[PDB]
Order: structure tokens, then C-alpha cells, then sequence
């Protein structure tokens, strides 16, 4: 399968720097132009940069010129975005995308056919804060359980259940921004009450604080 | 830069019925005969964008027959012949004729299903949280339709406002329902001064209140 895996996102100060990576597998990396697209919180899609198969030609959005550099290491099957002089406006999920087939003189376009999973860049003067994870348990035949992921910065937090083994009936809600400027999120699952006396663990990942919390909900 | 404009911006559709999304460009996207540099993408909630249509009319890998693209020059249309529940999300057109690549604003495809009552659950604050001096009380509204429902928090039968926040999931890809989570936030001192905590959920002719007693 043709796949793109991203890394390198995080929280940085204005004027700071960050490098994003996009690793390809299941295809010949050098045969394809590659593209970065971003999505600001609650907004649409915006093109950032494109690079030719060889790396000989580079293209940039006007707002990132002189700040961002697109590059690739074809021997490592990896696309890069060096992000210098970071601005608050750069806060977004960044996606890499497979672009035109480039083994003929004129490249052949087949759409942006494969996309990475995204990596998040947040540009703020505020410090990182890891989450406090608390159980949601009742005080019927179907019971709800969950985790409250409280007082973190910045977005995002990912939540899984039983290391990804439990997916049906999982609802992980959008975070709310509290008056404190910190986020709070809940994740819930519905389970049979008869087998409560089965273990249910939420797995909470917060990349910006380098923190993973597993919480067993009793 | 080439500007892409989509119409409509919100599209509510009954399952089985057709859907049509228009995309207009400020400049012609016809590079040569058969080469309109116009794509369509779907972004499902919490997912990366995925290719549907490229070069005006070509279905991408794995894309169901129900999706088709047509048009030329400046006027383009995505058609879904019969809308299914899993089609829910945001649809974007994109031009790839020139850099910068530019996208339409996005069209939110909504699924018009039957009314479903929420399953309501209430959660007390954990003992662990109470040690920090704050109490979060949580109310869950599970798998309901339509989106419009009201949560009213009550503490010893007194109506609460300005001390809760809520959020709602996007439409479920399988059953087309929404879910809602509301958090009531109190100091430990305020929490321990009261007994009955109640979340009242109002949807049309029905109000459902789930409650707990702090002492129990």
C-alpha cells in the first residue's frame, strides 16, 4: 500500500523554528513530485509548498517565502518542510501529499492521490501543559465509561481505548477552551454492565508535552 | 491567484437522494483538450483529505461509482447519484493548473435522518480530581438526531448558567447521529455544599433528567 507518515510537529514560540518530515512507503519516492497543504483550526485547506521528484524545482506560497524551505532525501524516502521565523498564522495541521508522476520530460498529474495523517504546528508564546486524565464512571444493561482530559495546552490530544482494540461506540469530543486558556476534552465508550467486574483503559497522547497517559477506568 | 468558489456551502441530503456541488474558478482550468486541472476531495471528520476526482472527471482509486465529476473551463460539478451515510464530511474542489494550488471554501454534506432520542449519562467528579480543588461534572448525550438539543444543569434544583461548556461530535459515518458532552465546573467547596446534581436534556416534547446524589 502507498503510504505517507508524518512527524515533527509541536509548539514553538513566534520567531522559532521547526522541521516537519513526511516518510513514504509502498512506492518509488523519487518518481513523484511532493506537496505540503495546511489547515488552520476550524478553517479550509491551503497550499504551502511543492517540490519536483528530483528536488530541482521548488514552489512556495507567498506568505511562507523566505521563511519555509521544502526539501527531500530520496534515498531516505523522506520529504521535509523547514519552518523558520514562525508566525502565529502558521498554526495548522500540516499534510503532505503525493503529487505528479515525474519520470517523463513533462510530468503527469493524477491528483493528490495519497495524503499523510497530518502533524500539528502551534505557534504561541504560552507554555506547554500536559493533561490531567480523570475517570468518568457512574455514581442499566449498557453502561457508559470515559476519561476527562483536563487542563492541557496546546491541541491536539489523541485518545484510544484498550490500545486501539476498542473502537465501536467510542466518542471522542472536540475540546473546549476554558476561561483559563487551557483545553479540556472528554472521550466516552458504552459497554455491557454485566462484565464490569473486563478492564477499560483510555490511552491519552499529548505530543507537545511528550506525555502519554493510560487511565484504567473502574 | 486563481480563486475557487463553491456552492452551496452547506448541503443537507436524505439518504438515497442525489447531491450536486458546484465549483467555479476565476480563470479557465483547461490546459489542453481533456485536461481541466480540477480535483475534488473529501475530508471526513478527524481524517486527512482524500482524492475523489482528478482532472475534472476521473474517479480516483477506491472511489465508488456514485461519485462523478463534470465540467470544463471555469464551471465544474461534483455529483453523488445516491447519497449514503458514509459520505458525510467536507467536500473541497482544488485547482492544480498553477501554483499556488487553490481550494474552494468547502461544502458540508449533512445527512437528513429520522429523529433519535439521546441515551443520557451523568458522571460525578472523580475523587482524584477533588484533591486538586476542582469538581467537573459531566453529562453525555449519546447518538441523537437532530443536532438541536438543550442541556440544563441543575444543582439542588437550582438552574445553572455560565459554569458549563459543551461540544458536539460531527455526524457519525454509520448511523448519522450526533453525540454531545457537557461539563459543569465547580470549586470543591461549592460541590461539597450541595447534594443533587442533575442534567436535563430537552428535545421537542421530551425532557430526560439524569441525576446523582453526591453522598451516594
Amino acid at each position: 500500500e502507498v503510504q505517507l507518515v508524518e512527524s515533527g510537529g509541536g509548539l514553538e514560540q513566534p520567531g522559532g523554528s521547526l522541521r516537519l518530515s513526511c516518510a513514504g512507503s509502498g512506492f518509488t519516492f523519487r518518481d513523484y513530485a511532493m506537496t505540503w497543504v495546511r489547515q488552520a483550526p476550524g478553517k479550509g485547506l491551503e497550499w504551502v509548498s511543492s517540490i519536483s521528484g528530483s528536488g530541482g524545482n521548488t514552489y512556495y506560497a507567498d506568505s511562507v517565502k523566505g521563511r519555509f524551505t521544502i526539501s527531500r532525501d530520496n534515498s531516505k524516502n523522506t520529504l521535509y518542510l523547514q519552518m523558520n521565523s514562525l508566525r502565529a498564522e502558521d498554526t495548522a495541521v500540516y499534510y503532505c501529499a503525493k503529487d505528479r508522476l515525474s519520470i517523463t520530460i513533462r510530468p503527469r498529474y493524477y491528483g493528490l492521490d495519497v495524503w499523510g495523517q497530518g502533524t500539528t504546528v502551534t505557534v504561541s508564546s504560552a507554555s506547554t501543559k500536559g493533561p490531567s486524565v480523570f475517570p468518568l464512571a457512574p455514581c442499566e444493561s449498557t453502561a457508559a465509561l470515559g476519561c476527562l482530559v483536563k487542563d492541557y495546552f496546546p491541541e491536539p490530544v489523541t485518545v484510544s481505548w484498550n490500545s486501539g482494540a476498542l473502537t465501536s461506540g467510542v466518542h471522542t469530543f472536540p475540546a473546549v477552551l476554558q476561561s483559563s486558556g487551557l483545553y479540556s476534552l472528554s472521550s466516552v465508550v458504552t459497554v455491557p454492565s454485566s462484565s464490569l467486574g473486563k478492564t477499560y483503559t483510555c490511552n491519552v497522547d499529548h505530543k507537545p508535552s511528550n506525555t502519554k497517559v493510560d487511565k484504567r477506568v473502574e | 491567484d486563481i480563486v475557487m468558489t463553491q456552492s452551496p456551502l452547506s448541503l443537507p441530503v436524505t439518504p438515497g437522494e442525489p447531491a450536486s456541488i458546484s465549483c467555479r474558478s476565476s480563470q479557465s482550468l483547461l490546459y489542453s483538450i481533456g485536461y481541466n486541472y480540477l480535483d475534488w476531495y473529501l475530508q471526513k471528520s478527524g481524517q486527512s483529505p482524500q482524492l475523489l476526482i482528478y482532472l475534472g472527471s476521473n474517479r480516483a482509486s477506491g472511489v465508488p461509482d456514485r461519485f462523478s465529476g463534470s465540467g470544463s473551463g471555469t464551471d465544474f460539478t461534483l455529483k453523488i447519484s445516491r447519497v449514503e451515510a458514509e459520505d458525510v464530511g467536507f467536500y473541497y474542489c482544488m485547482q492544480a493548473l498553477q501554483t499556488p494550488y487553490t481550494f474552494g471554501q468547502g461544502t458540508k454534506l449533512e445527512i437528513k435522518r429520522t429523529v433519535a432520542a439521546p441515551s443520557v449519562f451523568i458522571f460525578p467528579p472523580s475523587d482524584e480530581q477533588l484533591k486538586s480543588g476542582t469538581a467537573s461534572v459531566v453529562c453525555l448525550l449519546n447518538n441523537f438526531y437532530p443536532r438541536e438539543a438543550k442541556v440544563q444543569w441543575k444543582v439542588d434544583n437550582a438552574l445553572q448558567s455560565g459554569n458549563s461548556q459543551e461540544s458536539v461530535t460531527e455526524q457519525d459515518s454509520k448511523d448519522s447521529t450526533y453525540s454531545l458532552s457537557s461539563t459543569l465546573t465547580l470549586s470543591k467547596a461549592d460541590y461539597e455544599k450541595h447534594k443533587v446534581y442533575a442534567c436535563e436534556v430537552t428535545q421537542g416534547t421530551t425532557s430526560v433528567t439524569k441525576s446523582f446524589n453526591r453522598g451516594e
